[PDB]
């Protein structure tokens, strides 16, 4: 029964940690704040160009 | 990339000086246009050639 209580908590920590470490939602602002600058660059680039 | 674009951008305030390219500057006691020393004095004489 501590086993199968160990089997739960086993999968709980695993998905509790999963989720809380990576969510891959920060890298979503770094994304656009790069395509932000990828649409300054392409322009003001190609500007001066 | 952006780096080489505010580069550009220091190059453009530098091309609006693109009239400017025989033009002459003062270096020492005398001036000297576009890189090429003009005058001789007492101490330090010029090449025939460069003037």
């Amino acid at each position: 029964n501590i086993e199968m209580a160990q089997l739960e908590s086993n999968d709980t920590i695993n998905h509790s940690k999963t989720e809380l470490s990576l969510m891959s939602q920060d890298e979503s602002i770094n994304d656009d704040y790069g395509s932000i600058y990828s649409r300054f660059v392409q322009i003001k680039d190609r500007l001066d160009q | 990339q952006y780096e080489l674009s505010l580069n550009q951008l220091d190059k453009l305030r530098k091309i609006n000086i693109f009239n400017a390219t025989f033009k002459i500057s003062h270096s020492g006691p005398f001036a000297t246009i576009n890189g090429l020393r003009l005058g001789s004095i007492p101490e330090s004489v010029v090449p025939w050639k460069e003037i």
